[PDB]
């Protein structure tokens, strides 16, 4: 359910994927304190990803796999802006 | 115990077995050191020393082992084993795992790789591929 | 050590794909690489012919300083020749004239 959510922008760091299973999962691994579970979030108003609760990533940081960095023109430790998403509107 | 008894040949058999088992057991540095003792079959000892060094992501020590054998022992300098070792070091420095495989097939074609060399060479290849990934 | 020639006036770096089977032919912008290189290695002493590993766009590169030009803080016009020896040294700054060239691979364009 995506009706209510904190849509505030956050500055998050790019990092190596926590492991291969997470890369396969194709879900932005985020700490519980960051954002809810199983919800779509946009980054730079262009790149959409599905959040999933992940205790190995501290709050304030986002994990990415290689393909997503390839798509997004990003290096590691690059600081990016992340916001909530809601495709239906 | 043989080395105390001045039985060099037996002691060398013993340290060959010890070094091979150590290298297969992941103790590459210690096996390389035992191969140094064995050096101090010689061509084979040089090869194996370099190989353990390559399994320890130690390309520079492999280069020095190659140089040592080439300068100090003329039979090793011109041997197929020295050529194989230089080619492997070159591949490792290049991060080129298929080139390593190609060199392995060539050397297998002219000098059959025993099971020990195959295991260590596979470990070296895996370390290259891991750096690539 | 250097007395006055303690800053980098111009620094040339040869950039290669560490993984040359993964090579990309597109034109690379020297400035983006310059930004990230300075960001990663600001306030560090550099000498020519220095092998380094640097991440860019998911593509890892070996960066080899070709030559270092050492100047003092205050030379409006760079009068120190572009030196290639290890002896010359300088601390990386944003104002350094950074030039990038064909790596050890020769594949980068």
């Amino acid at each position: 359910d995506m009706t209510n959510m904190d849509t505030r922008t956050r500055h998050l760091k790019v990092s190596n994927c926590p492991n291969n299973s997470y890369a396969l999962a194709n879900v932005a691994a985020v700490s519980p304190n960051d954002f809810p579970n199983n919800i779509y979030i946009i980054i730079d108003n262009l790149f959409v990803f599905t959040t999933r609760h992940s205790n190995d990533i501290p709050p304030g940081t986002i994990g990415f796999n290689g393909n997503q960095r390839t798509w997004g023109g990003w290096s590691l430790n690059q600081d990016v802006q992340a916001k909530a998403f809601d495709l239906f509107k | 115990w043989y080395a105390q008894d001045q039985s060099v040949a037996l002691s060398n058999k013993c340290f060959i077995k010890c070094a091979d088992l150590k290298a297969l057991d992941g103790q590459y540095i210690e096996a390389s050191d035992i191969y140094s003792k064995l050096i101090k079959s010689l061509k084979d000892y040089f090869l194996k020393k370099g190989l353990c060094q390559l399994a320890a992501t130690d390309a520079v020590a492999a280069a020095r082992t190659l140089q040592e054998g080439q300068s100090e022992d003329p039979n090793f300098a011109d041997s197929r084993e020295s050529n194989f070792l230089k080619s492997l070091i070159d591949a490792v420095n290049e991060g080129d795992s298929e080139q390593l495989s190609e060199h392995c097939k060539e050397f297998d074609n002219f000098m059959r790789l025993d099971k020990w060399k195959i295991t260590i060479l596979n470990k070296i290849k895996e370390s290259i591929q891991q750096q690539e990934d | 050590y250097s007395g006055k020639q303690s800053y980098l006036g111009s620094i040339d770096i040869d950039i290669s794909f560490r993984a040359r089977g993964k090579a990309v032919s597109t034109v690379f912008d020297q400035d983006e690489l310059a930004k990230q290189f300075v960001r990663c290695y600001e306030s560090q002493i550099f000498s020519p012919t220095q092998y380094l590993i640097m991440e860019f766009q998911g593509h890892f590169f070996d960066l080899k300083i070709r030559n270092v030009q050492a100047i003092d803080l205050g030379d409006i016009e760079p009068t120190s020749a572009v030196a290639t020896g290890i002896e010359t040294k300088g601390i990386l700054t944003k104002q350094t004239q950074i030039n990038f060239f064909k790596g050890r691979d020769g594949l980068v364009n």
